[PDB]
């Protein structure tokens, strides 16, 4: 007698957030299966930090964040506690002390089309380093000199995020990897999620 | 102060993200059209080709606003100084399209132009495989002749007044980028400045060129003695036992490379052959298992098995008269960690090395692949066609050939079969030197001047046989071009580096082989199972253009020039032999004897 949590609404969704506007959902009420995940085939990435990744089916939480988005292969090495780089300084930053799990897998099947794909963006210039699980969507002009740069891109000037382009020949270090990141909470109040 | 490095770094990196997809598509668009040469491709190519050109010149334009003398990191002022050049933009738009309809033209003629039977017109030869056929393994004089002379008089005859075209526009172009004509743009690869103490100069590659040949010609003119006096077996009225060879007996359309003539000079006929040709038709190989051995040369040295985009994308057979594809041998980066071959590869030893070495291009290009953009490219043009051909030198032995089947185990290592290995080597490597010094230095001169237009001709065949040692069988006048009859003048590229690598690649095959710590001569090191030797090479490939060449060169070796003692200490033993066979013989030739007027 049990009641699963809607992982399918994430780990099989249509269409993914743009890195830089990362997508978050909230886990509450409910029990989450992880070992099901965990004995995932198709799993090329399954780091846990903080958390023994057999574990999970014996803890339980107050929430539980699910975090979405697609980058390059060779980006996801960013996706971890004390990394450095365009993905973790500027588009998506976990903290030093992170408790959680990042989960990744290959998807040139469905992210990449002939021709290129161009929807999924990334950030590419930021004033200062985001502070963790913040996020920053905003399209005003980054400044790189002593010229005012009145809202309008040129010398100096440039437009803060740009455009991935997966084609489906491109290397595995430039295919695009869905990736979904766990980030439990126990919050000193009542668990809302267990393991069965 | 730190203001205009942060803003160059910044730009850069502007650049480095914007400019990889813009190269990528272009990249794509050029495999489609080699890999069938069809109008709708043409349209993509140059659709995507515009684009990339156009991009180039907005960025190049934004670059030249920052000072020059104020960037102080090495790689930052090399990243930036690519971007601060104009290159082709120099032209108005007009006769920037005209100099791209000539390089087209040419370029569909040497892929597409053929010769046809003169009783049966219905019957005809394109170059490979047809008429490579007949020059390889045909022992008829008059065939021989006939496909030789008909190349270039049915398109070497058609490609005159387009590389006079071509000559004129990359000189003015070239000197509205301030170089004094297009030969200096190209002697422009080997340039380091800046870094004091490791300088090297466009005019000084003229001088170790022309001072190293000097100490290569005693080599070649043994070599050449013993084959001319070996082909008078084969061809007995046709030859002088004191002139130049006649160029269609040579092994090879052109004569750049002998090695077709093996098997008419071999020195010990009674031993297994050491030309593995036959023992791979016999055991029935194909072409997957010739780039299957290829692969695990690399990687028992510890260079990464390939790509598996190699192994689904590439032509590596002929896809015959279904598409009209390019048959010469490439080996294409297209971007975005996509790698390719384009190849009509058959049974053959000669083949089984040039699938070693065209996929010695893609070691290198799988290496320097976390460079930045406009880094990301060899150290020199030398480099690049070294690396490939370092394999080659070592998977050729027998030694490797008994270890990978194609010899019998029971096969003998002994003194006659070390200097039956050596002829086949000397055949490839010195018989290729003299060709191709004296080919760019023709072209090094008709782009500076003292070769005027109506001497084209009259100074090639005057160079081929006094350096080469070669003459035409009937004279050719100024109406016709022979040396656009080869791809590489053809299609655009310098054919410098097929000379500087072969003096690096000795250089590196002695420094390799100490690192396997091997001893005995260097002719039979094998690398192949060192992961020492391949670290030695891994660590230098890595590097891309991001420090110059001088030093690149230095830190592997300890020599910051080429130098020729590794390669004749190489051919040493072969050299002494050869020596002891030509004593009753003329070394040498008179450039007076004629195959038309004798
Ligand atoms: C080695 O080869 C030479 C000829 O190339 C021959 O004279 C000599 O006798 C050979 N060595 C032996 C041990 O017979
Ligand atoms: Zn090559």
């Amino acid at each position: 007698i049990t009641n699963l949590c809607p992982f399918g609404e994430v780990f099989n969704a249509t269409r993914f957030a743009s890195v830089y506007a990362w997508n978050r959902k909230r886990i509450s009420n409910c029990v989450a299966d992880y070992s099901v995940l965990y004995n995932s085939a198709s799993f090329s990435t399954f780091k846990c930090y903080g958390v023994s990744p057999t574990k999970l089916n014996d803890l339980c939480f107050t929430n539980v964040y699910a975090d979405s988005f697609v980058i390059r292969g060779d980006e996801v090495r960013q996706i971890a506690p004390g990394q450095t780089g365009k993905i973790a300084d500027y588009n998506y930053k976990l903290p030093d002390d992170f408790t959680g799990c990042v989960i990744a897998w290959n998807s040139n099947n469905l992210d990449s089309k002939v021709g290129g794909n161009y929807n999924y963006l990334y950030r590419l210039f930021r004033k200062s380093n985001l502070k963790p699980f913040e996020r920053d969507i905003s399209t005003e002009i980054y400044q790189a000199g002593s010229t005012p740069c009145n809202g309008v891109e040129g010398f100096n000037c440039y437009f803060p995020l740009q455009s991935y382009g997966f084609q489906p020949t491109n290397g595995v270090g430039y295919q695009p990897y869905r990736v979904v990141v766990l980030s439990f909470e126990l919050l000193h109040a009542p668990a809302t999620v267990c393991g069965p | 102060q730190s203001t205009i490095e942060e803003q160059v770094k910044t730009f850069l990196d502007n650049f480095n993200h914007k400019a990889e997809d813009l190269f990528y598509q272009s990249s794509l668009a050029s495999w489609n059209y080699n890999t069938n040469i069809t109008e709708e491709n043409v349209q993509n190519m140059n659709n995507a080709g515009d684009k990339w050109s156009a991009f180039l010149k907005e960025q190049s334009t934004l670059a030249q606003m920052y000072p020059l003398q104020e960037i102080q990191n090495l790689q930052v002022k090399l990243q930036l100084q690519a971007l601060q050049q104009n290159g082709s933009s120099v032209l108005s738009e007009d006769k920037s399209k005209r100099l791209n309809t000539i390089l087209n033209t040419m370029s569909t003629i040497y892929c597409t132009g053929k010769v046809c039977n003169p009783d049966n017109p219905q019957e005809c030869l394109l170059l490979e495989p047809g008429l490579n056929e007949i020059m390889a393994n045909s022992l008829d004089y008059n065939e021989r002749l006939w496909a030789w002379e008909s190349w270039r008089s049915e398109v070497g005859k058609q490609l005159r007044p387009l590389y006079e075209e071509y000559v004129v526009l990359k000189n003015e172009m070239a000197r509205a980028n301030h170089y004094e004509d297009y030969g200096d743009y190209w002697r422009g690869d080997y340039e380091v400045n800046g870094v004091d103490g490791y300088d090297y100069s466009r005019g000084q590659l003229i001088e170790d060129v022309e001072h190293t040949f000097e100490e290569i010609k005693p080599l070649y003119e043994h070599l050449h003695a013993y084959v001319r006096a070996k082909l008078m077996n084969a061809y007995p009225s046709y030859i002088s036992p004191i002139g130049c060879l006649p160029a269609h007996l040579l092994g090879d359309m052109w004569g750049r490379f002998w090695t077709n003539l093996y098997s008419l000079t071999v020195p010990f006929g009674q031993k297994p052959n050491i030309d593995v040709t036959d023992a791979m038709v016999d055991q029935a190989w194909d072409a997957q298992r010739i780039f299957k051995e290829a692969e695990k040369f690399f990687v028992s040295v510890g260079l990464p098995n390939m790509t598996q985009g190699f192994w689904e994308n590439s032509m590596l057979t002929d896809p015959g008269n279904v598409q009209k594809a390019c048959c010469h041998p490439t080996a294409w980066d297209l971007g975005k960690g996509d790698f390719r071959i384009l190849m009509c590869t058959k049974v053959t030893m000669d083949d089984f090395l040039t699938a070693h070495h065209e996929m010695g291009h893609i070691q290198y290009d799988m290496a320097y692949a976390a460079q930045p953009f406009l880094l990301r490219n060899g150290a020199n043009e030398g480099f690049h066609e070294a690396v490939g051909e370092i394999m080659s030198l070592s998977a050729a032995t027998p030694k490797h050939l008994k270890s990978i089947g194609l010899l019998s185990p029971d096969f003998q290592e002994d003194n006659e079969t070390e200097i039956n290995f050596l002829l086949k080597q000397a055949l490839t490597i010195v018989g290729t030197l003299p060709f191709t010094y004296m080919l760019e230095k023709w072209r090094w001169m008709v782009f500076k001047g003292e070769i005027p237009k109506d001497q084209w001709m009259k100074k090639w065949w005057e160079m081929k046989r006094e350096i080469v040692g070669v003459v035409e069988p009937v004279p050719h006048d100024e109406t016709y071009c022979d040396p656009a009859s080869l791809f590489h003048v053809s299609n655009d590229y310098s054919f410098i580096r097929y000379y500087t690598r072969t003096l690096y690649q000795f250089q590196f095959q002695e420094a390799l082989c100490q690192a396997a710590k091997h001893e005995g001569p260097l002719h039979k090191c094998d690398i192949s199972n060192s992961t020492e030797a391949g670290q030695k090479l891994f660590n230098m490939l890595r590097l891309g253009k991001s420090e110059p060449w001088t030093l690149a060169l230095e830190n592997v070796v300890g020599a910051k020039n080429m130098n020729v003692r590794p390669l004749l200490n190489y051919f040493e033993p072969l050299f002494t032999w050869l020596k002891d066979q030509n004593k009753n013989s003329f070394v040498g030739w008179s450039t007076d004897w004629s195959p038309y007027a004798d």
